[PDB]
Order: structure tokens, then sequence, then C-alpha cells
């Protein structure tokens, strides 16, 4: 119950392409940091460079709703990688029931417009009701907004150490 | 083997590994949560099958694994309370989708005896006395009920909104009032949460759009009296109840719960709308709660507050006493100012 | 059968043989002098005629306009209360005198009262008279305790305005007592004393309430007790004689007298008095508690969270 080892070994299970292992001992370290992600992680142990790590091993697995969702984890939203992955139709991680952990108006706008652009109603719809949240508005004082973030930050990272262990 | 599906081999696990030692050094966050699933899945099926005889192996298990660390207890206090409002493991609870009602007691008696186990402090002080419950497992009882009732946490301030508010939050009051009537282990957990002291203030949403409900079914409460409404009475009298219990209301307001049953819903609606009105001007912050180490309680003192003792709010309690002094007459011995 | 027919003739209101007829008269006189003046006496006379009932007269008729008419009936009568003492009043003008502070009185307890939730002007008016009553409530209180005091003699009984007069005067005070305390003291012996006329007289006539009277009387013997299982409770945590309590709920469990609620209330106060300090108090939270765990055994309801806790260390004296 380390957080640097088990980050140094998701780091060495990353670079020989062992991304499942990866994933799994970076989400071991994480939720020993928080207290299995009911607090928050100190920034000082998912940083950016640890959250590229697990963006790449997320999308070599084909979790690109993972990736979309994972992408909003850093100090700016890389919406380049969350766009390029959500226009991949060839993933295995429950695309459409995940959609309750993305907190950002633009990556839901974006999705929208992929399903409408694809057809898919269902998932169109879906996308719709999880932007029409009060919660989830972009004008909330700052603080809502924040909190929406964290809550869903906390029940991804949770879920996804459920899959992975 | 604690999902092996024959019931022998799981049971003999589960008896193992409640006295099986935990590793030395640590358990892995992967070992870790993978125990205590395990634990939790058998703890929840050792009950279907067997009852609250026959859950201690997983009991023992689980409370050893919510000893481990700060970590796993909040692990196994999330996952269990999770589970025990699942679709799944809620019958036994007196879940709404007839079943026995003393199995559901005591099916409860077990839950809640575990929780409070989990909960409660290790470690004769006095011959009489009781383990102090810890706050932090009652806060994080209190949020995972609030993430499993009122997920949004939209109103997460936990200063209360003027009561003009009420009428902008109808549907999502209106969902925690259909779970709390769905779901009566909730109260019990509520209970566990007031039973420490500041915990009950986190599940404040809750109680705010519990109250409204409350509130709202004594706006058209258009019965003339308080028994008509049964469900909705207890609701009413157990959160002034749990409110009390939490401290988040004065002795002599708080007692209010007692004459509930004697009085007209416009009557308590005013009473609850006074206990808006003071949540507003005092307001559930864990900041006035002080840590009392010669008990070592956190303790809620209304004193140093000013105005604590319900300075006008019982203006409108007595006046409710006075026009109803020909049934109130012997209640009135409740609600003094000493 | 209208406001114009009865200002017609002077002896229309025997064939008539009511406070709708008051109201209008009230609302037509007070409409922006031989006309009001007629108005207003055919208003007494009715009233009269309503052998000057104040309580269906305050059901009936609103603030302004029984305050209207009392007002008026005390301009023919004498037209400052406090000093008139009702000495060398005739007895007509010292009963309309004490109507109208027994009115008032009885008003400004009434205003306190909860109730369910031109108009705003009306409102106007009543809280300006509530203001104004507010402002002289002592007054009133100073003119009934006299007139109790002063039994010196249409004609009534004058046991009958006494009991009454000492209700009012109770009532207010009990009214009062929210603030303070001590006020209740005195209610409870005005209260005492309509007992003793409610026993004394036993006459209709005039009319009270028999339940409200009672509960004014159970009311100030728990407050300001100076028989039930409930009382002897409170009487005994006024004292701090705890292990009667204890065998009062004990007892209670073969017949399930108290309320719950009032146990639950009740442990849970002697929980927050125990966790301040008086470690001895534990035990007692414990033995309560575990009535109540049994009582809650017999009901068919939870465990209470209390038991658990209690419970986490058995003991031989526990168990």
């Amino acid at each position: 119950n380390n957080h640097s080892w088990l980050i140094i070994q998701a780091d060495i299970y990353f670079a020989t392409n062992q991304y499942s292992a990866a994933l799994h001992y970076y989400l071991q370290a994480g939720a020993v940091c928080s207290d299995f992600f009911n607090k928050a992680v100190p920034p000082d142990v998912y940083t950016d460079q640890v959250i590229k790590r697990m963006i790449k091993c997320c999308s070599l697995l084909n979790c690109h709703t993972q990736v979309a969702i994972l992408c909003q984890f850093l100090r700016e939203i890389d919406y380049k990688t969350a766009f390029k992955s959500l226009q991949e139709q060839n993933s295995h991680d429950a695309m459409d029931s995940y959609y309750d952990y993305i907190w950002d108006v633009t990556i839901l706008e974006y999705l929208t417009y992929l399903h409408h652009k694809r057809g898919e109603t269902d998932k169109r719809q879906i996308a719709i009701k999880a932007i029409g949240q009060t919660e989830l508005n972009a004008s909330n004082p700052e603080e809502v907004l924040q909190l929406a973030a964290q809550r869903r930050k906390k029940k991804f990272l949770q879920a996804m150490a459920k899959l992975y262990f | 083997l604690l999902l092996h599906p024959e019931e022998e081999v799981a049971e003999a696990a589960a008896s193992l590994l409640a006295i099986c030692p935990f590793p030395s050094e640590a358990l892995s966050p992967s070992q870790l949560l993978g125990l205590v699933r395990a634990g939790v899945h058998r703890f929840f099926a050792s009950l279907r099958l067997h009852g609250p005889p026959g859950v201690a192996s997983a009991c023992q298990l689980l409370t050893r694994l919510s000893q481990t660390s700060p970590a796993g207890l909040k692990a196994v206090l999330q996952l269990l309370v999770e589970g025990a409002l699942h679709r799944g493991n809620t019958e036994l609870f007196g879940g709404q989708v007839s079943r026995n009602q003393q199995e559901v007691i005591y099916n409860t008696q077990s839950l809640l005896s575990l929780l409070v186990h989990c909960c409660s402090a290790p470690g004769c002080g006095e011959c009489w006395g009781a383990p102090i419950l810890s706050p932090e497992a009652a806060k994080a009882v209190a949020v995972t009920l609030v993430e499993s009732v009122c997920p949004d946490a939209a109103g997460a301030e936990l200063a209360w909104p003027p009561e003009e508010h009420a009428r902008a939050t109808v549907e999502r009051d209106l969902r925690i009032g259909r779970r709390f009537r769905e779901q009566p282990l909730l109260f019990e957990l509520l209970k566990l949460v007031a039973a420490a002291p500041p915990a009950l203030c986190y599940c404040s949403v809750l109680l705010r759009g519990l109250l409204a409900a409350l509130l709202g079914h004594w706006e058209a409460s258009r019965h003339p009296d308080t028994t008509h409404s049964p469900w909705h009475l207890e609701a009413s009298c157990t959160l002034v109840a749990v409110m009390a219990e939490g401290s988040l209301l004065p002795p002599a307001l708080g007692n209010m719960h007692e004459v509930f049953s004697q009085l007209a819903p416009f009557e308590v609606r005013l009473l609850l709308l006074s206990v808006w009105g003071f949540l507003r001007e005092h307001g559930p912050l864990p900041q006035k709660f002080i840590f009392q180490s010669e008990r070592g309680r956190f303790i809620r003192d209304f004193s140093r507050e000013g105005g604590g003792e319900g300075g006008p709010h019982l203006a409108v309690l007595h006046s409710v006493l006075h026009r109803n002094i020909d049934r109130l007459g012997l209640f009135s011995g409740r609600f003094q100012a000493p | 059968t209208c406001w114009f027919e009865f200002l017609l003739e002077e002896s229309l209101l025997e064939k008539h043989l009511p406070v709708q007829l008051i109201v209008q008269f009230l609302e037509q006189a007070s409409k922006p002098n031989k006309r009001n003046r007629i108005l207003k006496l055919l208003a007494l006379k009715v009233a009269a005629h309503l052998k000057w009932d104040l309580d269906i007269l305050e059901k009936s008729l609103s603030v302004p306009v029984l305050n209207m008419l009392l007002n008026e009936l005390l301009c023919i009568s004498k037209v400052k209360h406090v000093d008139m003492d009702l000495a060398t009043l005739p007895p007509t003008t010292a009963m309309a005198v004490l109507l109208y502070n027994r009115w008032a009185i009885r008003t400004i307890v009434q205003s306190s009262f909860p109730v369910k939730q031109q108009m705003q002007q009306e409102k106007e008016l009543t809280e300006n008279i509530l203001k104004v009553l507010k402002e002289q409530a002592a007054d009133s209180i100073l003119v009934l305790e006299a007139a109790l005091k002063l039994n010196k003699d249409l004609k009534v009984k004058t046991e009958e305005m006494q009991c009454q007069v000492c209700y009012d005067l109770g009532a207010a005070y009990f009214q009062q007592g929210s603030t303070n305390s001590a006020v209740y003291e005195n209610a409870r012996e005005k209260f005492f004393r309509t007992k003793e006329l409610i026993a004394e007289i036993g006459s209709l006539s005039c009319t009270i309430d028999e339940k409200r009277l009672a509960g004014y009387c159970q009311a100030c013997d728990v407050l300001v007790p100076s028989l039930t299982p409930y009382s002897q409770v409170h009487i005994c945590l006024r004292s701090g004689n705890y292990q009667e309590v204890i065998q009062i709920f004990i007892e209670d469990n073969l017949t399930l007298s108290l309320p719950v609620q009032f146990r639950q209330s009740v442990l849970r106060e002697l929980f927050k008095k125990a966790q301040q300090g008086n470690e001895a108090l534990d035990e007692i939270c414990f033995k309560v508690c575990a009535c109540n765990t049994v009582r809650d055994i017999l009901e068919g309801r939870t465990i209470s969270v209390q038991f658990n806790q209690l419970f986490l260390r058995p003991n031989k004296e526990k168990i």
C-alpha cells in the first residue's frame, strides 16, 4: 500500500506494452492516495504525465468512452484526444451507460453531434438528457460545477478500479 | 471462493477468512477491495440464505476488514451501505419491490449492528458505558446516503436556503421523499448518522428535501387531523427526532414530535416551517460542534451560539400550545425554557 | 330584510325575532349623523338582544366591526379606563367598561393563535388595532383584575361576571407566560379561582369551555405544580429521582400506557444530559433505553441504534 511504488510498477508494466497491468497499478496508486477515490486524489500523484500514460493505455485497450472521460482529468481539458477517440466505433467499455461520468458541456455537445451524424437516436437522447441537467449547466457559480466534477471523478475512478480490480 | 456457487465451500472459505489473519505487512488495494467485495457479498448472501445467525463469519471478516485502515473502512462502509440500498439486498429490510416483518427487523438488526461495529471506536470505561461512534464513519455513511438518494447534490452547501427555494426544487424533494418511504432502512442509517453528532449536517440536502416533501404533504393535506397520513406523521416525527438527536434542533423545539399526533396538519406545518427558520438562522455546519476530549465526543452547545434556545421560533410553538390547551395542556411540560 | 328596511321602522327588529345585521349596520355607519346614530343604536339593540355573548360576536364579527360597536357603546355610556376604577360608575357603564376590556384581552389572546393561510385595508386596520391594544394591554389587565376584585354587585349574577373576567385574565396571563414563566404562576391561581366558580354556581347561563378550563388546569398542574404516570415521570425528572423513573417505565411495559415518543424523547434528553457530565447517569440512560428496547420489542419495532451501541461490551449487570 505505497502509492509511489504502485505508480512505478504501473509505469514498468506500461513500457513493456502491459497496458492492462499499467491501468491496474495506476488505479491502485490512485485509490491508495485517496480512500477508494472518496477523497480527492492529490495532484502530485495523478500528474499530467500519469494521466497521459493512462489515457494512452485506455486507448490501446479500446476504452474510448473512458478515454473521453479521462481526458477531462487534466488541468486543461485535452479536447483533441477525446474528440478523436470518441470518433472510434469499436469500443469495449459500455459507451452509453458510462456517459454519467461526462461533466464537460463541450464533450457532450461533440458526442451529441456524432450521434446525430451517425443516426444513433437513443445515444443522442441519452447525451441530450445528460446535457439537460441543472447541476451540469456551465453557468453555475463555480461551486456546483466543481462539486459535480469531483463526484464524477470519484464515481469514474471507483467504477474503473472495479473493472480492473 | 466466496463467490463459488455451492454453499458449503463458500461458508468454509468464509469461516476460514473470518479467523485467518490478514497479511502482516498490509492488504493490497486490489486485495483489500476484492476481500471487501467478497466479504460484503458473503455477508449479504450469508444473510439471504441463513439470516442473522449465520452471518457472523462474514461479519467478523467485514469488521476485521473495516478496522484495517481508513481506506478499507470507507470502502466497506460505502459498499455495505450501497449493497444495502441496491435493488438487491433491499427486500431483506422492507424495501419496496409480501414479506414477514419480524425477519426484516432482525435482518436490519444484523446489518445495523455490523455498521455500529464497523463505525464504533475499538477499545473498562465504567460498567454501563457505551463505545463512542466515530464521526468520520457516519460522515461516510452520510455522503453515501446522499449520493444513493439524490446523486446530483445540487444543494451541496450545508447552510439552508430561504424557504422560497422549496418550490424551485419540487422534483428533487419529491424524489428524496419517495426514496425515504420506499426504503425504511434509510431512516435507520440516518439515525445511525444522527447517532454520531455532526454527520447529519452532511445529509442536510436529504433532510431539506425531506422536510419539503413533508412540508409539501402538509401543504396539501386536506384532512382535519394528522393521523390520516400515518407514514408522513411517522417520517416527520422521525426527522425531527433524528434532527433533535443529531442536535440540529434545540431540545425545547425538537420535542414537538410528541404532540404531532394530536395536531392539525397546518399546525405541524407551521412547526416544521419554524424548524426551517431555525435551520436558516443557525444552519448545520460542523464548526459549531466542539470536541470534548474528557468524554471524547462532539457536542452541540446552543447557549454559546446565541439565541439557540428558540428565541422567536418557540413563539409559534407556544401559540400552538395555547390554541390547543384543551388537549395539549398536559404536554406543556415538554416545551419549557429550562 | 336589508340595511335600508331596518333603518325605516323602529319596531321591525322585534318582528325579526342578527350578526349579519350587526356587520351590515356597522359597514353602513362607517361608510365615507342622525342616520348613523340610528344605525348605531339599532346595532347596540341587536347586540344586547344577543345577551352580550362575546364568543358568538367574536367568531362572527371581525375585529374592526366589533371594535367599532364596543367603542360606540362606550361612547353613549361613559366616555382613561384604568383611572375609572369602576367603583362609582353605574352598573351599566361598569359592565360596558369591563366588557370592552374583556373583549380587548380576548382578541389579543386570539391574535397569537395560528390560523390557516378592501381586504388589504381591513387587514391593515386589524394590524393597527392589534398594535394599539398591545401598547395598552397592561391597562386592560389591571382593569380586569380590579373588576374581579371589586365584586360589589340588565342585571346578571356577580359570580358569573367575576368567573368570566378571571378566566379571560388567566388566559391572558398564560399567553404572556411564554416569554416569562413567573406570569404562569398567576394564571394558575386565577384558573383555580374560576374552577371554584365553575363548581360554585353550576349555571349554564356565563358559558365557558369546560374542556379548555380543564386543559388550563392540567397545564398549570405540570408547568407550575406547586397522579398519572406521565406527570409522575415529569416530577421525578424535575427532581432527579431516576430509579422510580425506570420503575415507571417498567410498569408501563405491561400496560403500554405512556406514548412511545415521550420515552424516546426523555431518553434522548437523558443521553444529552449524560454526554456533558454526570458519569453515573449513563447507567440510567442504559436502563431506560433497555426498557425502551424491551418496549420496542413488544410493539414489534426495531432495536434502536442505542442498544446496539450499548451491548458493544456486554456485562453481567447489563445482561
